[PDB]
DNA sequence: TGACGTAGGTTGGTGTGGTTGGGGCGTCA
């Protein structure tokens, strides 16, 4: 997360760490959905162009967590996982549509102060806020540039940016299941994520009635933070039927 | 689930983190 | 100078590493 900061205890409590088994090595972001399910985006685990292959037994994940690297004792619960289920439509051959994965966990989870699930939007809550120039909220332990990592989680708020602006910033063949978000040079402000942040949620906080809903998981970018570029999330809602059907199972 | 997106340490104590009035005010 | 002995934190403790950092401070060899 570039051009972020510091974010305060138990601000984010969904906020989940994929972390490789072997070397020990953080991986990417993650979002707590429920006692019994995280998600995460399809790349952490499965890209072929880089040899990456992962499967169960490969990973844990570390939720409740603050601090980059050391054991939060008593505040943090790892598990690891039962299953991992990724977008059968996922595309790596070409443009990451539909960057998206779940995996149940071995043990569900106990909610405290600092772990706590996201909610999922409706039809109702996508279409009202998932709108232009409104911000959202990214949160990683991702790199704080492109070319060194911090010490604790960060957090950075955007504005969605117009589909046709996503388009016209860049080569790859976008889709209508992603969103590119992050400033202009006009605008005199700054923020994107960066490697490392993938899995991690984009929510935003509904005024109706008050509570933070994942919109977003962090896919893709060109760098990070570069002038007229803009981050890539996955478009949450636009899958949620797939997730509903793998959850009911 | 049926609890969700409400924070332990801010919706649920009323308390407002450092930046979520950023959000809201973009509302416009 | 330095190391014993000793004290919470987003958290224990015949604790000061541990699947994890480094506390703050006065003694004392
Ligand atoms: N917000 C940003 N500026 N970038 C976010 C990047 C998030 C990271 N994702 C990535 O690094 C993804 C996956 C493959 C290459 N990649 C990229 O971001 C490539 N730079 C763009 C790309 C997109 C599609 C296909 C090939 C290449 C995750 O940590 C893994
Ligand atoms: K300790």
């Amino acid at each position: 997360i570039v051009e972020g900061s510091d974010a305060e205890i138990g601000m984010s409590p969904w906020q989940v760490m994929l972390f490789r088994k072997s070397p020990q090595e953080l991986l990417c972001g993650a979002s707590l959905i429920s006692d019994r399910w995280v998600l995460t985006a399809a790349h952490c685990l499965l890209y072929p162009p880089w040899d990456k292959n992962f499967t169960e037994n490969d990973l844990l994940v570390r939720i409740g967590k603050h601090s980059r690297t050391r054991y939060e004792r008593n505040i943090e619960k790892i598990s690891m996982l039962e299953k991992i289920y990724i977008h059968p439509r996922y595309n790596w051959r070409e443009n990451l549509d539909r960057d998206i994965a779940l995996m149940k966990l071995k043990k569900p989870v106990a909610f405290s102060d600092y772990i706590h699930p996201v909610c999922l939007p409706d039809r109702e809550t996508a279409a009202s806020l998932l709108q232009a120039g409104y911000k959202g909220r990214v949160t990683g332990w991702g790199n704080l540039k492109e070319t060194g990592q911090p010490s604790v989680l960060q957090v950075v708020n955007l504005p969605i940016v117009e589909r046709p602006v996503c388009k016209d910033s860049t080569r790859i063949r976008i889709t209508d299941n992603m969103f590119c978000a992050g400033y202009k040079p006009d605008e005199g402000k700054r923020g994107d994520a960066c490697e490392g942040d993938s899995g991690g949620p984009f929510v935003m906080k509904s005024p109706f009635n008050n509570r933070w809903y994942q919109m977003g998981i962090v896919s893709w970018g060109e760098g990070c933070d570069r002038d007229g570029k803009y981050g890539f999330y996955t478009h949450v809602f636009r899958l949620k039927k797939w997730i509903q059907k793998v959850i009911d199972q | 689930e049926a609890d969700c997106g409400l924070r332990p340490l801010f919706e649920k104590k009323s308390l407002e983190d450092k930046t979520e009035r950023e959000l809201l005010e973009s509302y416009i």
